[PDB]
RNA sequence: UUCAUCUAGACAGCCGGACGGUGGCCAUGGAAGUCGGAAUCCGCUAAGGAGUGUGUAACAACUCACCGGCCGAAUGAACUA
């Protein structure tokens, strides 16, 4: 149907006549090519023009290559007759409906765009199929809006191909269809909410459909139970229920019994594959094999018209025409959603609860409740929509209750932003308010409460995802979820170093253009990149190279870097010269343990603070002795790291005038490190001896610089030459039925489980572990193939634990990776001893 | 008596079932999709929607079949080392 | 797809044999000869790698 | 109690939990024996034990699943020693 | 070539169970008979090994074991040529 804006805003002012939901799925099962119907059958269009096919006007380089990256809420136009309204419990009144469906890709990995599409709609379209039922994956999706609470509806899509490319049998085919409704009835009974109940979905009632895309056909329990109800005498709720169970009629005793069995023991096949699958198998033959025999004179027995281009074909693709007939696109599509998949208004009523968090019973929090479009703006754009147009970015948003304007001065807030401050709050003038359509946007001007559509010109201050609020009081949304983590790592880096500002700017703009991405800075000094999947990743990276930065990119295995540390105490006082052999810098290195070590990086120790409160801190509880800790100058690195200078001397008269100089070498040398060139960790020096010569001319700045130099470099190699390697942190919660696999992956990449544990009766695990930086380079595949996409790896930066090998040992894990580490420097290929840097007469 | 069942080595009577809860929590009912039986969940609990007449009384018993009757507590061999022989003063 | 005692029978063909470690040959679960003589009759046989 | 391969039954009548539990033979062990056979051992290993107890664990056996059905005392006579490498008492065990 | 088990009752082999203490001493994120090492026992009978492997994440479960019906009565261990 083509419509104009007041159409639109038409049954956008109907409240109740909207259908807010997306597309839960298991990957490929004909989501893309459904939505393609929809709009051949009655798709809203704009003020003009006339497209009708398949593909191409729902995706576009992604046509050529071959993917869903696009997941938008286009609003159809329902034509749901008063007889079906007449049992829907909503507030919903007319003919002419709305129905803000998004796309939504399935499948694992990229289930980014999935949980923004549920922070944005009350429900949900599952499509499960015939060739897999309730799997691994669906199991994932469907699990994933019940720990969000949504209204689920069923559709075993591609029946077609498992009556075509194979063919089943009628009662066989029963518990098929029967056996994913068993499947879902696993996923419901545990990851389902109290606050909804009775919720297992039964196509008993009209919840689980029947259908295939290039068929055009959908079906639905209630098409031909109504179409049938009165041709039975039965009422029309117990009609499909005497369809699934106990539902035997029999064309002898003509009666509709319970129990099968009769006054000698024979059967009754079922009264649903009797009078609903029963000429539904005929029709199957019917075109099959070209059996005129039935074809046209059985059209009248299932009440079909016949028209001229129709019997004008031939083959399967003359099936599809009378599938498309039989059980129209957008007729029963519509039909179920406008039916048990409500409106915002209706369904809000446990909704709105989880959607803003953080106050009990807030003052916006009940407007958004019971649901105001007229009061306090409460709008939250779960993931921004940019296009095309040279970086016309656009913003992706849920309006819970209140209105939007064309040119409105609302406070565009940001997850930093907190009642009590400004940050992120750029409370700027909306410059024009967008309405998506499928995959492009047009010039609209206002929207109320429980609707789906966009604003522009916030790109330029509002960074990842946005809340947009016009009462200050408006504390924030829940900040989404991800159960999924992004765990891949890479250095994409500069190939052509005179475009290096091109890459941070679109490093950001591909936060813009994600749900969940690290574009950091690597501690090494490298542009490092992490995204949730391989797949995902590699995508996002051409997309860096063409439009989002513009040029060559080289990409390469994630660079490490560790930490330098002793392991014993230092085996006797390194004494140090300088190039004058006249001020003699005489110290050793000494173990600080985790809790104190890991205290002085926390900020329990910091520099920035006078060193007698400071001292109170160590020596009261902690157990660091008071003068020890009014004697700490320096910590190395900078100015606030775990690698102290601790001086324990009495002699030296000149000493407290060039204090700053044994200090400042020191922070120069921990950062640019002796081992191999970077930084040490829990090495704290202790000064004991040294030698103030002449005048300054010879006590301080270059003079003095090779000589805390040596000094430390010789105490590291004598304190015991060790390294405490970067630990991650990994929780993948994956279900029993693969906890094994998992484990597979511990007794091989390093095992350090911190523990396992869960919640005993429910599915996936919370499975704790302790995993080297460099053993997680490419852990996602492994874990994931290991046993199924059922895991899912919880990343981020853990601590440092115990190194076996030796740093100065070239064949050793340790040495092994110092020596390709001073070749990664391009220069020295040797590991120097502290015999070549020690002190004597 | 006592005595309860062993799995897969003997057919001997017809296994028949009633339909009421097991109270169980949602878990073993993935392999009762690939088998094909009418159930159902009670808020939770696993509950048997219809009394079936799983396999027959003389076949070939096995794996998947011992699994969901051991969880009834079905023991198809009833009965107890008995006597054959009788000897008195 | 195959039933699981239906594909118990399926192993009993394809799955429960022993792989020689010099001839590969498809033997017997409890066979403990070689049948073919490129190797002239050895024992070297380990119940075949069958699936984890 | 027993903090080391412990049996621990859990039987509730739906939110009304009732502790049971199978007394194992590391449960005894620690039963009679003093604090170096009680606490403060986690990092240095448990592998002392011949000091001479009598019928006290004749009780003790009363905990350990009486489903050995034959004479308590009698069986401990093999049970604590070869298994428990954790006390000797009276050298009539191995 | 040396060495066993038995005809008023053996073998390969057909059929039935497979005990507990015990989820054993520790070690445990996790090893309950089956990653690991040391202990490698008797209560009781026809018998059941702190256990032959598979398979478990660990359990569970199958199953070698030991033990009873069937076995024709012999051929098994081991090497020599
Ligand atoms: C919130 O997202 C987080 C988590 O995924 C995690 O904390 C991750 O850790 C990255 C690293 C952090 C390390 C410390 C902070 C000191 C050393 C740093 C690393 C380099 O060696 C080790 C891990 C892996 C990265 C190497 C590959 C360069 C690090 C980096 O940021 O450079 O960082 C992103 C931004
Ligand atoms: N014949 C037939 N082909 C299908 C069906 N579903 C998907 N396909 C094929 O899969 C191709 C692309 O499907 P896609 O849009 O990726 O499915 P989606 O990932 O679920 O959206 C189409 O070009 C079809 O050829 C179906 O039900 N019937
Ligand atoms: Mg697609």
């Amino acid at each position: 149907v083509a419509f104009t804006v007041d159409q639109m805003r038409s049954l956008m002012d109907k409240v109740t006549n909207v259908r807010n939901m997306s597309v839960i799925a298991h990957v490929d099962h004909g989501k893309s090519t459904l939505t393609d119907s929809l709009v051949q059958r009655a798709g809203i269009i704009s003020a003009a023009k006339a497209g009708e096919a398949r593909f191409t006007d729902t995706r576009k380089d992604e046509q050529e290559r071959g993917i869903t990256i696009k997941s938008t809420a286009i609003s159809l136009y329902s034509e749901m007759s008063d007889e079906d309204v007449k049992e829907i419990k909503q507030k919903t009144d007319g003919n002419s409906f709305l129905i803000n469906l998004i796309d939504s890709p399935g499948h694992v990995d990229f289930s980014s765009e999935v949980t923004a599409a549920l922070r944005v709609t009350d429900g949900a379209l599952v499509v499960v199929d015939t060739i897999e039922g309730v799997c691994v994956q669906t199991e994932t999706v469907l699990r994933q809006a019940l720990g969000e609470r949504i209204k689920p509806v069923v559709v075993i899509n591609k029946v077609d191909r498992a009556l075509l490319e194979l063919q089943v049998s009628k009662e066989d085919l029963y518990q098929t269809f029967a056996r994913t409704v068993e499947s879902v009835n696993v996923i419901v009974s545990t990851y389902a909410d109290e606050v909804l109940g009775d919720v297992q979905v039964y196509p008993a009632r009209g919840t689980v459909a029947f259908g295939s895309g290039l068929h055009g056909w959908a079906f639905t329990i209630r098409q031909f139970a109504t179409r049938y109800a009165k041709k039975f005498g039965v009422d029309k709720a117990k009609m499909m229920d005497r369809l699934w169970g106990d539902s035997f009629f029999n064309p002898k005793t003509k009666k509709w019994t319970n129990k099968d069995t009769d006054a000698e023991g024979k059967p009754l096949e079922r009264a649903f594959n009797m009078f609903i699958l029963d000429p539904i198998f005929r029709l199957f033959t019917a075109i099959m094999n070209f059996k005129k025999d039935e074809i046209p004179v059985l059209l009248e027995k299932l009440e079909i018209v016949l028209k001229g281009d129709e019997k004008d074909l031939e083959g399967k693709a003359l099936l599809k025409v009378v599938m498309r007939k039989f059980l129209p696109a957008a007729d029963a599509l519509l039909e179920m959603i406008v039916l048990h998949l409500p409106s915002p208004v209706t369904a809000q009523a446990y909704r709105a609860e989880q959607l803003y968090e953080g106050p009990a019973d807030d003052a916006n929090c009940i407007a958004i409740k019971n649901c105001d479009p007229k009061a306090d703006l409460m709008l939250y754009v779960s993931k921004m929509v940019p296009t095309s147009d040279k970086g016309r970015f656009y913003a992706f948003g849920r309006v819970f209750a209140g209105t939007v304007k064309s040119g409105q001065k609302v406070r565009i807030q940001g997850p930093n932003y907190v009642p009590g401050k400004k940050d992120d709050l750029f409370i700027k003038a909306i410059q024009r308010v967008v309405l998506m359509m499928g995959r492009f946007v047009e010039p609209i001007d206002d929207c109320p409460a429980g609707n789906i559509i966009g604003l522009v010109g916030i790109d330029q201050f509002l960074l990842k995802t946005g809340t947009l609020t016009t009462s200050e009081t408006a504390h924030n949304m829940k900040v989404m979820k991800f159960s999924v983590s992004p765990v891949v790592q890479v250095a994409v880096e500069v190939k052509n170093a005179n475009d290096l500002p091109k890459l941070v700017e679109g490093l950001k703009r591909l936060s813009k253009s994600d749900p969940c991405v690290l574009t950091y800075m690597s501690e090494s000094g490298e542009h490092i990149v992490a995204g949730t999947g391989e797949l995902h990743l590699e995508i996002c990276l051409q997309d860096l190279e063409h439009d989002h930065a513009g040029v060559p990119l080289k990409i390469s295995p994630p660079v490490v870097a560790y930490r330098e540390t002793v392991e014993s105490e230092s085996s006797q006082t390194a004494l140090s010269k300088s190039p004058n052999k006249h001020n003699r810098i005489y110290l050793k290195a000494e173990p600080i343990d985790e809790e104190v070590s890991l205290a002085i990086e926390n900020g329990i120790i910091n520099p920035r603070d006078d060193f007698k409160a400071r001292a109170r801190i160590m020596a009261d509880d902690y157990g660091w002795d008071v003068t020890d800790a009014r004697k700490i100058w320096c910590f190395g690195p900078d100015g606030n790291g775990p690698n102290l200078v601790i001086d324990q001397t009495k002699a030296v008269q000149y000493l407290h005038e060039i204090k700053d100089s044994v200090v400042a070498a020191f922070q120069w040398a921990t950062k640019e490190g002796p081992i191999f060139g970077e930084e040490m960790r829990s090495v704290r020096v202790n000064i004991l001896d040294v030698t103030l010569h002449a005048d300054a001319i010879h006590r301080g700045g270059g003079q003095i610089i090779p000589t805390m130099r040596r000094a430390t470099y010789a105490g590291f190699l004598l304190a015991d030459p060790k390294i405490q390697e970067p630990v991650f942190l990994v929780e993948i919660q994956c279900p029993e039925q693969a906890v094994g696999g998992i484990y597979s992956v511990l007794n091989k990449k390093r095992g350090q489980v911190v523990s396992e544990e869960q919640r005993p009766g429910t599915p996936l695990f919370t499975v704790k572990a302790y995993l080297p930086v460099n053993e997680s380079f490419g852990f996602t595949g492994e874990l994931r193939q290991a046993t199924g996409g059922q895991a899912f790896p919880q990343m981020v930066f853990d601590h440092w634990s115990t190194l076996g090998s030796d740093p100065l040992d070239p064949t050793s894990k340790a040495g092994e990776i110092v020596l390709a580490a001073r070749k990664r420097h391009g220069m020295k290929e040797e590991v120097p001893g502290w015999q070549e840097y020690y002190d004597k007469l | 008596v006592a005595a309860p069942a062993r799995a897969g080595a003997v057919a001997p009577e017809d296994i028949w079932v009633r339909a009421v809860n097991t109270g169980m929590e949602p878990g073993k009912t993935s392999f009762f999709q690939a088998l094909g039986v009418p159930t159902k969940i009670a808020r939770g609990t696993i509950e048997i929607v219809s009394d079936v007449k799983v396999v027959d009384a003389g076949n070939k018993v096995g794996q998947s079949e011992a699994s969901l009757l051991n969880l009834l507590n079905i023991s198809p061999f009833t009965f107890g080392l008995t006597v054959v022989q009788v000897y008195d003063n | 797809i195959i039933e699981p005692s239906l594909k118990a029978l399926a192993s009993k063909y394809n799955c429960d044999k022993s792989v020689c470690r010099k001839c590969y040959a498809r033997l017997p679960p409890r066979a403990t000869n070689c049948r073919k003589r490129k190797c002239g009759h050895t024992n070297q046989l380990r119940p075949k790698k069958k699936l984890k | 109690k027993g903090i080391k391969v412990t049996v621990q039954l859990k039987i509730q009548n739906r939110q009304a939990a009732a502790s049971v539990v199978p007394s194992a033979s590391s449960l005894v062990i620690t039963a009679l024996k003093e604090p170096p056979r009680d606490r403060k051992k986690d990092k240095n290993v448990k592998h002392s034990g011949n000091i001479q107890l009598d019928e006290i664990i004749e009780i003790a056996r009363q905990m350990r699943d009486k489903s050995f059905g034959r004479t308590l005392a009698s069986v401990t006579k093999e049970i604590l020693g070869t298994a428990q490498s954790v006390g000797c008492r009276v050298d009539f065990k191995n």
